[PDB]
């Protein structure tokens, strides 16, 4: 999971 | 004679419509922006899904801001007269009201406006769908334990996240929102009205997704998509 | 599991804030028609309606604070109708503006626990800017989830009111609710309000600048389920 | 008809  | 039921958009034109996908993964070094790993999973998922909905899909990758603008102008200037609807999907870095080309920002309004009822006449009165997978700011959600028609009418903006918030992407699975978007379309586009489909997407993203990070600041976070609807009728894909 | 549980002992509160007269630091004619139309409509929907009139921004904030500290345990849902001058993201109390977000946040899933997982409806009859539409001839759930923001108008745009009949949006909102709340899901009702407002209303003005203009409301949904009032 |  990563911020976009 | 005969009686009513015009509650629903006319979706039996000879063509369902264009489905444009802008897939921005690799950004110019000078911008400071990271590669959007997993967006290729989204872009494939979307293409196959909207293929099955009988849309004419066009995948574009790694477009500059100038290319993005020119692309949408050209497409807005096409004759859409034999088409039921228009679909645009944006996959990129973003901020509130802003999508990023590879080399800089594009105003989301500037894109949306090409398709206003007065400005793209062969789409006047037809559903115009914008699907936006991108940040709308930097808020994290920590969650909680359980003159005759408007020129702005007939747009739907399905945003991946709430106003002001980050939007999450999984490098292996693709973004939470597009993942859920596609899945509900596969499962329900033959059964449900579009707003009800997008509501299941809201539920799926809200309920089934939570972030796992080695960084406590970003760990165990939540997301809710944002449906924004100027539609004047019900939209069925059958 | 696809629709909200609406059979709690109580449907919920319907708060109506009706700002008509603003301090001389204009009068919103016909708003009382709206306030009346909404009271009656949501009365029939079996909501506990509280009408407030002419509230300062301080009163609005504290009204919403206190309501959020109430125990909503026996209530299915929550409604707030805001009637006033506005700008993008802003509603005006009688003596000035307040951030809509500041109102919405009292009811976040983490700050108003007895409404967690229940539909929170905000109906906003106000300007969202000063643009005119000229028309064309034909951690387990997110704290922001389970809000519905029914806007009278698209972002950036004026919202129209008629001094005699009431606002375009509330007129249409109440009418569709009356005809369809015992039949259609709420999004589908709101979608006819979009069509009614888009198709049946057109401004008439002696001022060419404001004449023959149009309006489309804006449905903003963070809901996770379908909502039926019946 | 008047704007809000």
């Amino acid at each position: 999971d990563e911020v976009d | 004679s005969g009686i009513s039921l015009d509650n629903s958009y006319k979706m039996d034109y000879p063509e369902m419509g264009l489905c444009i996908i802008i897939n921005n993964k690799n950004f110019h070094k000078s911008t400071g922006m990271t590669s959007r790993s997993g967006t290729d999973v989204d872009a494939a998922n979307l293409r196959e899904t909207f293929r099955n909905l009988k849309y004419e899909v066009r995948n574009k990758n790694d477009l500059t801001r100038e290319e993005i603008v020119e692309l949408m102008r050209d497409v807005s200037k096409e004759d859409h007269s034999k088409r039921s609807s228009f679909v645009c999907v944006l996959l990129s870095h973003g901020e509130e009201g802003i999508i990023f080309g590879t080399n800089g920002p594009v105003d989301l309004k500037k894109i949306f406006n090409f398709f206003r009822g007065d400005r793209c006449r062969s789409l006047t009165g037809k559903p115009k769908l914008f699907i936006i997978q991108a940040c709308r700011g930097t808020e994290l959600d920590c969650g909680i334990e359980t003159h005759k028609i408007p020129v702005e009418a007939d747009f739907l903006y399905a945003y991946s996240t709430a106003p002001g918030y980050y939007s999450w992407r999984n490098s292996k699975d693709g973004s939470w929102f597009i993942q859920s978007l596609c899945a509900m379309l596969k499962q329900y586009a033959d059964k449900l009205e579009f707003m009800h489909i997008l509501t299941r997407v809201n539920r799926k993203v809200a309920t089934e997704f939570e972030s796992f990070s080695f960084d406590a600041t970003f760990h165990a976070k939540k997301q809710i998509p944002c449906i924004v609807s100027m539609l004047t009728k019900e939209l069925y894909f059958y």
